[PDB]
This record gives structure tokens, C-alpha cells and sequence, in this order.
């Protein structure tokens, strides 16, 4: 997730935002705040809380 | 974007989901939920009488 | 759908391909071959046959 006041995305997000990692096939959830920095394909498996 | 739809079209996602969730039905109720035992009446059933 | 042997999209997908329409809010199923001529957003409602 992003840092407060510095927008530092840690975790697997910053690996793709900051040019570290190239692709992420992983259990990652499409949100609203994640489309602005990376891109998702069509979803492949549905779920819920 | 074009590859994930191929997998969804050909059911590869279904096959993988069956492999990694349903072929490893291990614990209890999934396997033993459709069996039958006859009876044996114990005293703990009939005590209020 | 496309016609046999001519690849002529009738229906609504042809209305998007042939410049006649602008957007299609409709009960429309994301298939494979519809991706190659137009663009879809993320799915909003899930179903099955
Ligand atoms: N039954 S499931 O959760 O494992 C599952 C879930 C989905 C699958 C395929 C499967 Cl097997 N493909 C769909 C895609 C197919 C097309 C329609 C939406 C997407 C495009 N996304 S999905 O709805 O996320
Ligand atoms: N339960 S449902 O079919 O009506 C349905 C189905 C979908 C909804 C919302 C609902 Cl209510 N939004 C999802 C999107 C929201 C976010 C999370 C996945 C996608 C992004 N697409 S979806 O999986 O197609």
C-alpha cells in the first residue's frame, strides 16, 4: 500500500511501480487506487470478503 | 489480455482450480459426508425419561 | 456475431465497429473474438450458462 504523505508504495506494488519487477502473477486484488499506478488484465478468478 | 481469455475459453482455469482445490479433498466432511451408520442406542440419548 | 465466410459483424458489435455507434451499455458477454475488434472495460456482473 502507499505511504502516508510520501506515497511510497511498498510490497508487491512498489516492485512494479518503481521499475523493480517486470510482471506479477500473484493473488492481487483489483482496486480503485491501484489502476492509477499499474495496469491489470481481465480478472481470472472471482471472490469476496 | 489475449492469453487469459484463451484459458477461460478452453477451461484450463477450471482444470487448474479442480486440481488445486477439489482433488485434495482430505479432511473429514467432504469425503465422509455421504456415508451411513445404522445406530446403537446409548443411555445418553435416553435420560430424561 | 460475424457472418459465415465474410467476417461481417451484424448486431451491436457491428454498430461499434462500423462507426455508427459510440458506446454500448448492454448485456454483452466478453468473448475472445470480440476483443480483437473493440475494447471492453472490467466486468461488472458475473454469470454463467
Ligand atoms: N469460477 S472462477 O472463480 O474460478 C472463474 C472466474 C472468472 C473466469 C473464469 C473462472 Cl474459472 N473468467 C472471467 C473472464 C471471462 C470473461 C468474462 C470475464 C472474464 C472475461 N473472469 S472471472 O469471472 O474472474
Ligand atoms: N456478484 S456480480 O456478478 O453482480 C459482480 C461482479 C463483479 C463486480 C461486482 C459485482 Cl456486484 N465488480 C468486479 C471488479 C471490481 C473489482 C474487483 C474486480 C472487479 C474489480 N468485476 S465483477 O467480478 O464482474
Amino acid at each position: 500500500a502507499r505511504d502516508a504523505d510520501t506515497k511510497i508504495w511498498n510490497g508487491m506494488v512498489g516492485e512494479l511501480v518503481y521499475g523493480k519487477a517486470d510482471i506479477a502473477i500473484a493473488p492481487l486484488t483489483i482496486t480503485l487506487v491501484r489502476e492509477e499506478v499499474i495496469d491489470f488484465s481481465k480478472p481470472f478468478m472471482s471472490l469476496g470478503i | 489480455n489475449l492469453a487469459v481469455l484463451k484459458l477461460s475459453e478452453q477451461g484450463v482455469l477450471d482444470k487448474l482450480k479442480n486440481k488445486w482445490w477439489y482433488d485434495k479433498g482430505e479432511c473429514g466432511a467432504k469425503d465422509s459426508g455421504s456415508k451411513e451408520k445404522t445406530s446403537a442406542l446409548s443411555l445418553s440419548n435416553v435420560a430424561g425419561v
